[PDB]
């Protein structure tokens, strides 16, 4: 199958100019479109026939094609370009149509952010169906990495804990969630549970107990 | 007004079939090349189909044999038939003008699994803030809806991606914000709405 | 006999954005 080749990650400083490739042979002979998708978003087409721009698309967003290679070029970057940008086209025979496989743009320079922690006990419904988990949202925070540990007191707890993955929000900050499941008697049984979430060095804890 | 409606998504068992539908308006609609395409889960958008005004039909390698794109020019209606499907047909399947995609519908999603759909429990979150949540536990597949009052409450309101158990089900939670002084005033209740089980429960959010 | 090419619809995009906006 036809495939067109972007790279998976590019980078830029607030101001300046980002460049993302796109190759494929039958690019000579066919025109490059290209599509910016942000987080949760359906895709916007940004760029058509290598180089036309849709009432609406900045002027800072253009596109050209030389050979075997369009790039998309986003000058003077902010922070609302980060997305993922696809390239898109038809292949020699004219046949099909292909998107590359996208290009996340990450703008640089962007404040450390710490996350707001909220940590839930079971609910009395749950309990009352022989089920106990606690829940640890986790929000607002940047860049994209925590790590999330859990005490029963103060010793550490090794299983039952699920954390997702941090998923950029529109305002380009992370969230993600962290589970604890326990039994009814293992929550009863404690005089406290916390969630305790490590981000850029520092620590924040929530404790809950029984009641 | 474009407008371009979807639906027909769902969830079916691998070798199953679906027909996916695009209402348009807005346009003339024979005038235009339809184009399907679909982004399954965390991964890049794919181009699935296109059919001319007059009915000339394109499908990508991955879908030939097994899909068939077809429109109803009197209705302005665009259709997916899918059949065969496979683990690797589940995305979300979206619409779109012209044989570049120019504007996109809003996606319908299409599940194929064999494990049945399972409706989600849900559970409240008792709470100068306060926080109080639901969590919307068990669940398949995705997605599932959070509203709080009806959707009258939306400031400070934050529903959190999914968390995929090792059983296979979903959880998530949705938290809001609220004035603590509201906490002995005001009424909070979530509205959860799963489609795949047709699952649509309200709970109410009390203080403990 | 052999469709034509799904390329030979590209000017669609064209006569869409002359009656319609993004």
């Amino acid at each position: 199958s036809y495939e067109l080749t972007q790279p998976p990650s590019v980078s830029v400083s607030p101001g300046q100019t980002a460049r993302i490739t796109c190759s494929g042979d039958a690019l000579p002979k066919r025109y490059a479109y290209w599509y910016q998708q942000k987080s949760g978003q359906a895709p916007i087409l940004v760029i058509y026939e290598d180089k036309k721009r849709p009432s609406g698309i900045p002027e800072r967003l253009s596109g050209s094609k030389s050979g075997t290679v369009a790039t998309l070029t986003i000058s003077g970057a902010q922070v609302e370009d980060e997305a993922d940008y696809y390239c898109y086209s038809t292949d020699s025979s004219g046949n099909h149509a292909v998107f590359g496989g996208g290009t996340q743009l990450t703008v640089l320079g962007q404040p450390k952010a710490a996350p707001s922690v909220t940590l839930f006990p079971p609910s009395s419904e749950e309990l009352q169906a022989n089920k106990a988990t606690l829940v640890c949202l986790i929000s607002d925070f940047y860049p994209g990495a925590v790590t999330v540990a859990w005490k029963a007191d103060s010793s550490p707890v090794k299983a039952g804990v699920e954390t997702t993955t941090p998923s950029k929000q529109s305002n380009n900050k992370y969230a993600a969630s962290s589970y604890l499941s326990l039994t009814p008697e293992q929550w009863k049984s404690h005089k406290s549970y916390s969630c305790q979430v490590t981000h850029e060095g520092s620590t924040v804890e929530k404790t809950v107990a029984p009641t | 007004e474009v407008q371009l409606l979807e639906s027909g998504g769902g969830l079916v068992q691998p070798g199953g079939s679906l027909r996916l539908s695009c209402a348009a308006s807005g346009f003339t609609f024979s005038s235009y090349v339809m184009t399907w395409a679909r982004q399954a889960p965390g991964k890049g958008l794919e181009w699935v189909s296109a059919i001319s005004g007059t009915g000339y039909t394109y499908y990508a390698d991955s879908v030939k044999g097994r899909f068939t794109v077809s429109r109803d020019n009197s209705k302005n209606t665009l259709f997916l038939q899918m059949s065969s499907l496979r683990a690797e047909d589940t995305a979300v399947y979206y619409c779109a003008i012209t044989m570049a995609p120019v504007v996109w519908g809003q996606g319908t999603t299409v599940t194929v699994s064999s494990a049945s759909t399972k409706g989600p429990s849900v559970f409240p979150l008792a709470p100068g803030t306060a926080a109080l949540g639901c969590l919307v536990k068990d669940y398949f597949p995705e997605p599932v809806t959070v509203s709080w009052n009806s959707g009258a409450l939306t400031s400070g309101v934050h529903t959190f991606p999914a968390v995929l158990q090792s059983s296979g089900l979903y959880s998530l939670s949705s938290v809001v914000t609220v004035p603590s002084s509201s906490l002995g005033t005001q009424t909070y209740i979530c509205n959860v709405n799963h489609k795949p089980s047709n699952t649509k429960v309200d709970k109410r959010v009390e203080p403990k | 006999p052999l469709q034509p090419e799904l390329d030979s619809f590209k000017e669609e995009l064209d006569k869409y954005f002359k009656n319609h906006t993004s």
